[PDB]
């Protein structure tokens, strides 16, 4: 059977090191008939070697993939920074062309801690009728981050949304909003609105938090 | 060897039709392969089609009897006919030159494939002032909520494109109501509250909303 | 090791018309420019060779392909299939068929002497009265089994 | 014996075609009768299809050539598709099941077929305050007017549905426009004028449009 499968699916490192993964097939492929992409998030994907042999024009040659059957590695010598993106196997042997999940490539840098910041609803909004509580959590690196919305003190389920951006090319952090959203009439029935933050690089967490309508 | 731009896809509600186009630049576009491949937004990469050089094409078993693919090498564009829209084909696809073995080697820039769906709705913007609650020393954070529409791809700016520092807009969110939200913020000295242009620009291309609207700090 | 000595076109700027043949190879040109017939960018060799291995899997192996191709139009057929023979017996009316002619009557050991391209003989009046056996190439007489 | 759930029906314009669906519950819908009949808003009763178990169909004269029914008794789902749709076809319409001598003695809920005019537009809501003009003694009368909308089925709660004393939405009314208008009152204490909460929840259920708005008395 073809199917493509990835070997850990992520990996998250510092740069400057050999890098190395692997796809595994659901058989033995015909020989060395696949190849290997990347994705850029935002962009389109692009080459990255055919025959799992020698990769094309516009490629450095800091990249290797080897294997024989089902496993089929890739190695690169050493880990270029701005290289991190999805990477992905594709097979030409089999009778359709199938793919695989794709592997996520990033750093881990150092622990930082997010800047919180929690934003009460536009008075634009509250005549629409109904209340938006933004909370927002800047730069930071681990983003197995927790945002907990509290309400008079009442832990607030199942009216939140959140959303989370790409590992920043720059400084490798991420960034989080989680929206809060109620309606006007519920809104006007508390007080005080609270978000509380937990994350590796706070010892304990923090909470930013606002009072309805005090200027 | 510049080409593959993309151009077509959008908002359509089901049991439609629509003819996408890939045209090229630079090449000779009757004598190769190309394909068409699927991009599901959460998930990987899924062939579509294939033609030939001699014009023999072949497609997937899903799409089989429904999609029909074309080009004119008179004016080298090629023509993605898809019929009989169903629910799921929601994917953005993505027209890629073929070589050889069927390596896709060259590839486009991508059209977003939307089935109908609460039709298309422009977007309701309010400015997030900068604020103490949202200060903290040497910055202040302020922004732009831009929430409530269908037509998935759409864009705020900063003062015309002009800031690019600590301008981030967050991933849009798909309510329940099925609606998509967003909000974009950008940090910029705390000295610097009121002092300066900070006018966020929406635009949405599948309707046609350009709207300026100025952050300030709270009354 | 593999052999690798087994190759295939992979690139035309058009299908074939049946039975066509084509050993002319040159560098397929998709540029647009011409490439000095010189490689490169869009300008590729139009043939590929077979990768095997006997570790290959079922299907990527070498296969011995022939096929027939028949010819009948007008004109006389040239080719034939083979033919059976039973026996000859003698001396018992019998029901016989020598390439061509059939009959019946008793056959019978001959003493004429046909000349070598003459198959049967007749009688006056016309009718057959020897043939020639096309295997072992013997004349035998045919009289008429009894009547009266 | 709890059945005949009744859905699909709606804005549609002329020409169209559109499959209803009466599905049942606890019955062995195949081994009986069903029938479709209409209800035009002005006008009485009048019936449209039988299907029987064995499976012959018969139809009125003027649906002739145009309306086909059918079943899955799989799935125990009637279908009513119709096309060619006519602007005069425009009553709600009703499955019934069907015993014997054609009584129709187990019945729908209903769903509206209306045909296109003036397409589905959202509506306009304004709070009528509490006056004393509308003020007279113990009590006094608030209330929203819910205006210009073609999707028929709309409706107006009050403050989500807790106020059932005085609540009374009056019928919505077809101007020349084309658009249906209503309004909706509910009297309450004169000494509760501003005092307890009085929101209109509207809800849109062809479009999708729910916006609460609260009345107070005159500034
Ligand atoms: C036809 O085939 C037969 C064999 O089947 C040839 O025959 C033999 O002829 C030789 C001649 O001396 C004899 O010694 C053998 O006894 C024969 N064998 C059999 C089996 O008959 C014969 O010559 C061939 N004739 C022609 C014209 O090809």
């Amino acid at each position: 059977e073809i199917v493509l499968t990835q070997s850990p699916g992520t990996l998250s490192l510092s740069p400057g090191e050999r890098a190395t993964l692997s796809c595994r097939a659901s058989q033995s492929v015909s020989s060395s008939y696949l190849a290997w992409y990347q994705q850029k998030p935002g962009q389109a994907p692009r080459l990255l070697i055919y025959g799992a042999s020698s990769r094309a024009t516009g490629i450095p040659d800091r990249f290797s993939g080897s294997g024989s059957g089902t496993d089929f590695t890739l190695t690169i010598s050493r880990l270029e920074p701005e290289d991190f993106a999805v990477y992905y196997c594709q097979q030409y042997g089999s009778s359709p062309r199938t793919f695989g999940q794709g592997t996520k490539l990033e750093i881990k840098r150092t622990v930082a801690a997010p800047s919180v910041f929690i934003f009460p609803p536009s008075d634009e909004q509250l005549k629409s009728g109904t209340a938006s509580v933004v909370c927002l959590l800047n730069n930071f690196y681990p983003r197995e981050a927790k945002v907990q919305w509290k309400v008079d003190n009442a832990l607030q389920s199942g009216n939140s949304q959140e959303s989370v951006t790409e590992q920043d090319s720059k400084d490798s952090t991420y960034s989080l909003s989680s929206t809060l959203t109620l309606s006007k009439a519920d809104y006007e029935k508390h007080k005080v609105y609270a978000c509380e933050v937990t994350h590796q690089g706070l010892s304990s967490p923090v909470t930013k938090s606002f009072n309805r309508g005090e200027c | 060897e510049v080409q593959l731009v993309e151009s077509g896809g959008g908002l359509i509600q089901p049991g439609g039709s629509l003819r996408l186009s890939c045209a090229a630049s630079g090449f000779t576009v009757s004598s190769n392969y190309m394909s068409w491949v699927r991009q599901a937004p959460g998930k990987g990469l899924e062939w579509v089609s294939v033609i030939y050089s001699g014009g023999s094409t072949y497609y997937a078993d899903s799409v089989k009897g429904r999609f029909t693919i074309s080009r004119d090498n008179s004016k080298n564009t090629l023509y993605l006919q898809m019929n009989s829209l169903r629910a799921e084909d929601t994917a953005v696809y993505y027209c890629a030159r073929d070589y050889g073995d069927f390596y896709f080697d060259y590839w486009g820039q991508g059209t977003l494939v939307t089935v109908s769906s609460a039709s298309t709705k422009g977007p309701s913007v309010f400015p997030l002032a900068p604020s103490s609650k949202s200060t903290s020393g040497g910055t202040a954070a302020l922004g732009c909520l831009v929430k409530d529409y269908f037509p998935e791809p759409v864009t705020v700016s900063w003062n015309s494109g002009a800031l690019t520092s600590g301008v981030h807009t967050f991933p849009a969110v798909l309510q329940s109501s099925g609606l998509y939200s967003l909000s974009s913020v950008v940090t910029v000295p705390s000295s610097s509250l009121g002092t300066q242009t900070y006018i966020c620009n929406v635009n949405h291309k599948p309707s046609n909303t350009k709207v300026d609207k100025k952050v300030e700090p709270k009354s | 090791g593999g052999n690798y000595n087994y190759l295939y076109r992979l690139f035309r700027k058009s299908n074939l018309k049946p039975f066509e043949r084509d050993i002319s190879t040159e560098i397929y040109q998709a540029g647009s420019t011409p490439c000095n017939g010189v490689e490169g960018f869009n300008c590729y060799f139009p043939l590929q060779s077979y990768g095997f291995q006997p570790t290959n899997g079922v299907g990527y192996q070498p296969y011995r392909v022939v096929v027939l191709s028949f010819e009948l139009l007008h004109a006389p057929a040239t080719v034939c299939g083979p033919k059976k023979s039973t026996n000859l017996v003698k001396n018992k009316c019998v029901n016989f068929n020598f390439n061509g002619l059939t009959g019946t009557g008793v056959l019978t050991e001959s003493n004429k002497k046909f000349l070598p391209f003459q198959q049967f003989g007749r009688d006056i009046a016309d009718t057959t009265d020897a043939v020639r056996d096309p295997q072992t190439l013997e004349i035998l007489d045919i009289t008429p089994c009894s009547f009266g």
